[PDB]
């Protein structure tokens, strides 16, 4: 549909089932909605693990890169992706959520050694 | 689109023009539209209340018009700081004023639209731009006496370094493409950042209209 | 809160209800209406203005919400003698024209303001009923006009249109003798010849029926220059 | 005062109005022109006060200066223009509405930064004005009009009002008397200005060590750095290349500030308890300026003493400029400059009247030429009209 303005932009799908998360990694307009049109897309996310304990994360990095130099804007879950990945820079929210993962632990840690003597 | 049996509609084109003219006749004027008032934080024309975080600054400070108005020709050549600036930025911040159109229709003359030179952390634009939130309540003055003095900059060159090691998963790409072609060249690659120099939120933009080249 | 410097200057009526009528009524009641209608403006400023000119007139309401109603609207005719006078103002509120007949000694009225003090070619235009609607509307929060002096209360020439016949009265007899009605476009030739049958012409030299006030104006303006300076 | 009489301004005041003026016709104009909202010039507001008759014109030419500069023009307005109301002022008031218009400073803003500062202050010390001229040295300060030589003329003043201030100043007087002599004086030739420096610098300090650091910035033109204990310091340490300094006012002042610093720290219930307005107003809006590792200016009084002792003994060890009295020494250096200033200002006051009535010429003829053309083209469009 027309709009007035808006930008492209590399996001994720949630099409799936209940219960059963699943995204599509596609680049699509920033004004339709989350699974309306989209311009083309890329690869898949399953966030839950498979019987081999593995996530399942689909990249078309020939793509992707021809889009982002086209000019389409990254999400902060494609950012993550992207980083985990490694064709991106490790995102500094996952490292600062990682410390705070690290101070929760030697909190935890701490408390359970004064709750036993 | 286009068929055989079009009507063709005036009311919507003359309501556009009677919306433009309304737009002109019964413009706003920007001493009322950015009226405060000081007691609830709330503005009488817009009806948006300011961010909590602004409430010390409209109490504590004063906006660049309210200490321009002082001045005998409006502050012409005059260096005019920022609270902001100089709580954020130990490098001297000013803009230098080059003209002045304060609006008539304040009684208490404080209100207006300014341009002139920007000099933030040092660098020296040789460029007129519009002086960006003139509204603000941080705006600050410097005396004659303290002109010259607060002008006084160091020029250090900056220690960034100019390339960056490629992510691991690009650099293997890289690698592959160029042994497969054949090149048996192991020299590290580098990503360039030269071009990838960018400003700060501090740093104000330009008001003018973009000229397409 | 600058101070704001405009001008550099740099460059070098008898009201009609003082008119006694043409009757035979003994002066000393003229004088005690003339004496009551001066101690009534000696409270309430009672402005110069003639025919068409437009006024806003404030009343004492009971029954609204404020005891104060204003209306505005143009002066179609002015009639009465001493104490009594009366003036008819015409103004269409949202397409229904309204006329009210105001006293101008009555002590309900709080004040009246001339907004537009100006003449026109007929001393009585009871002619707005049948005339057009724009020549009736007239915006109820129009700001007052202030004319200098030496203008000398320019009388507006305008032509009216008019509605299609028939109207509320034979404007074109000559006993109206009205010149601020555009008869050309809206009456034919062999109607203006036929409303001249009711012509009278011996009634402009008759030379009898004419009032002469000279010496009763003067009287009057003396009056009311005692009372001024009592 | 001095300077008043081989600058006699009868003579060419007299010389500048050429205008021949009046009423009615132009005051119909430019009301008609405001009930239209238009714009105009300078030229006619310089036009009329050229034609001052008497004081009650004075108060119309008030509420005129009151109705428009809020108009599109307010930054037209000539300089010449503030001269001639000056001079209209001075014919019949001289003393009232001069000093009202310009205690505002933004209410009417005059802005003469020009000889008229010195002219006025001339005028005003033929009566004296003991407290009429004491508010206009504020304002020039505020405005910051040093550049022609006032800085003797007002530095004269303030110091005669200094010997005569005996009180217990309040704290927009310890910010005011402190702020009118450090941007009003900044001669360096004699030690009038040195001296003028240290005793404002001690009276700044005082505000920011019992009040606050804001408050000496919020409306004085000063500076928001702490610093100003150094700042008094300083020019006592430039002792070491100046010979000549005052040596009395500025150690006088600094023993009162010793002192007030010394009997507050023991006694915390004596001087400090004058703050009993509000607990909980203050603690919520509460503002911090300063870093934690500043070096806040209330843990540096031992150091402040310390300097400032071996200071004044090495003052009077090689300097020995302890004079009588700092008025008496200011009031004969003073006038003695006062005939080498007048020779240099009367030149350019001489060109920047011929260039003000060569402006006034100028605006005339565009007013004229713009009149003539408006009036060709009306009549060559009433000749043929031809619209549409
Ligand atoms: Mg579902
Ligand atoms: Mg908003
Ligand atoms: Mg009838």
């Amino acid at each position: 549909r027309a709009y007035r303005g808006g930008h492209l932009t590399i996001r994720l799908a949630l099409g799936g089932c209940t219960n059963r998360p699943f995204y599509r990694i596609v680049a699509a307009h920033s004004k339709c909605p989350r699974d309306g049109r989209f311009v083309e897309q890329l690869g898949s996310y399953d966030p839950l693990p498979n019987s081999h304990g593995e996530k399942l994360v689909a990249l078309n990095f020939d793509r992707i890169r021809h889009w982002i130099g086209c000019g389409a804007h990254l999400s902060k879950p494609v950012e993550k992706l992207l980083g985990l990945s490694g064709f991106y820079p490790l995102h500094p929210m996952m490292i600062t959520n990682a410390e705070r993962l690290r101070r929760k632990r030697a909190r935890e840690v701490l408390l359970a050694s004064q709750k036993t003597d | 689109m286009a068929r055989k049996k079009v009507r063709p509609r005036l009311i919507a084109e003359l309501a556009r023009r009677v919306r433009a003219l309304r737009e002109q006749r019964e413009r706003p004027r920007d001493s009322q539209r950015y009226a405060l008032d000081y007691e609830t934080m709330m503005r009488p024309h817009s009806g948006n209340r300011l961010p909590m975080r602004a409430w010390a600054d409209v109490r504590h400070e004063s906006r660049l018009l309210q200490l321009l108005n002082r001045l005998p020709l409006f502050g012409l050549g005059r260096l005019v700081t920022r609270k902001s600036w100089l709580w954020q930025h130990d490098e001297p911040c000013y803009w230098r004023l080059t003209r002045v159109r304060p609006d008539y229709a304040a009684e208490n003359l404080d209100h207006g639209k300014a341009w002139g030179i920007l000099t933030f952390k040092g660098k020296t634009e040789s460029e007129a731009r519009e002086i960006e939130q003139v509204m603000y309540h941080d705006w600050r003055l410097v005396p004659k006496h303290e002109e010259e003095a607060f002008t006084a900059f160091t020029l250090v060159p900056e220690d960034t370094p100019l390339s960056v090691p490629y992510p691991p998963l690009l650099r293997a790409m890289i690698l592959a493409q160029r042994q497969k072609y054949g090149d048996t060249s192991t020299e590290e690659p580098m990503l360039n950042l030269e071009r990838a120099r960018i400003d700060p939120w501090d740093y104000p933009a330009k008001l003018e209209a973009k000229t397409k080249t | 809160a600058f101070q704001p410097p405009p001008k550099p200057v740099i460059v070098d009526f008898l009201s009609p209800e003082f008119i006694p009528p043409r009757g035979r009524t003994n002066p000393l009641k003229f004088q005690i209406e003339r004496k009551d209608m001066l101690e009534r403006r000696k409270i309430l400023h009672i402005p110069e203005f003639y025919v068409g000119s437009i006024l806003r007139v404030t009343t004492a309401d009971p029954y609204a919400s404020a005891k104060t109603s204003q209306f505005l609207g143009i002066c179609i005719q002015r009639s009465g003698s001493g104490l009594g006078a009366t003036f008819i103002l015409r103004n269409t509120i949202e397409g229904q024209g309204v006329e009210i007949c105001f006293e101008l000694y009555n002590p309900r009225i709080q004040e009246i303001q001339v907004v537009k003090l100006e003449k026109r070619l007929d001393n009585s235009l009871l002619y707005l009923r049948d005339a057009l609607p724009e020549y009736s509307t007239f915006d109820v929060n129009m700001k007052p006009i202030t004319q200098e002096f030496n203008q000398e209360v320019p009388v507006n020439q305008l032509k009216v249109k008019m509605k299609p016949k028939p109207w509320s009265k034979r404007w074109e007899r000559p006993k109206f003798n009205i010149k601020g009605i555009r008869f050309d476009l809206c009456l034919t030739e062999e109607q203006m010849r036929e409303a001249q049958k009711w012509s009278q012409p011996w009634l402009e030299f008759d030379m009898m029926r004419e009032y002469d006030t000279s010496k009763i104006e003067a009287a009057i303006w003396d009056e009311i220059e005692a009372s001024k300076n009592s | 005062c001095l300077l008043s009489a081989a600058y006699v301004d009868s003579h060419k005041w007299e010389a500048r109005d050429k205008e021949d003026c009046h009423l009615a016709d132009l005051a119909s104009l430019m009301d008609k022109t405001y009930e239209r909202k238009l714009p105009v010039s300078s030229l006619t507001i310089s036009r009329f006060v050229d034609n001052i008759a008497s004081r009650e014109d004075i108060d119309h030419a008030e509420y005129y200066l009151y109705k428009f500069r809020h108009s599109p023009n307010c930054w037209y307005l000539r300089d010449w223009t503030i001269h001639t109301w000056i001079r209209q002022c001075l014919k019949y008031g001289a003393q009232d509405k001069a000093l009202y218009t310009l205690k505002n400073k933004v209410q009417y803003g005059i802005f003469p930064d020009n000889y008229t500062f010195n002219l006025l202050m001339d005028y005003f010390i033929k009566k004296e004005n003991y407290k009429d001229a004491l508010s206009v040295v504020f304002e020039i300060m505020m405005q910051e009009a040093f550049e022609v030589p006032s800085t003797q003329l007002l530095s004269l003043y303030v110091l005669y009002h200094c010997l005569a201030e005996k009180t217990d100043l309040s704290w927009e007087e310890e910010r005011n008397f402190g702020a009118s002599l450090l941007l009003p004086g900044l001669k360096q030739k004699n030690s009038v200005g040195l001296s003028s420096q240290l005793y404002g610098y001690a009276l700044l300090g005082k505000v920011e060590l019992q009040q606050g650091l804001r408050a000496v910035y919020c409306n004085m033109p000063l500076l928001w750095q702490p610093g100003y204990l150094h700042r008094a310091l300083q020019v006592m340490e430039k002792v070491a290349s100046s010979p000549e300094d005052g040596q009395l006012c500025g150690e006088a002042l600094d023993v009162l500030d010793r002192v007030l610093k010394a009997v507050t720290a023991p006694a915390q219930g004596t001087s400090e308890e004058q703050p009993q307005e509000g607990e909980e107003s203050q603690r919520s809006e509460e503002l911090v300026e300063q870093l934690d590792v500043e070096e806040t200016e209330q843990s540096k009084l031992p150091q402040y003493l310390e300097r400032f002792e071996a200071l004044r003994s090495k003052l009077q060890a090689l300097g020995k400029v302890e004079s009588e009295s700092l008025l008496t020494l200011s009031t004969q250096l003073a006038k003695a400059q006062l005939p080498t200033c007048e020779a240099e200002d009367i030149a350019v006051y001489e060109q920047r009247l011929q260039q003000w009535h060569g402006e006034r010429v100028r605006l005339i003829q565009r007013e004229q030429e713009q009149r003539e053309r408006a009036r060709q083209d009306y009549e060559a469009r009433r000749a043929a009209k031809a619209s549409a």
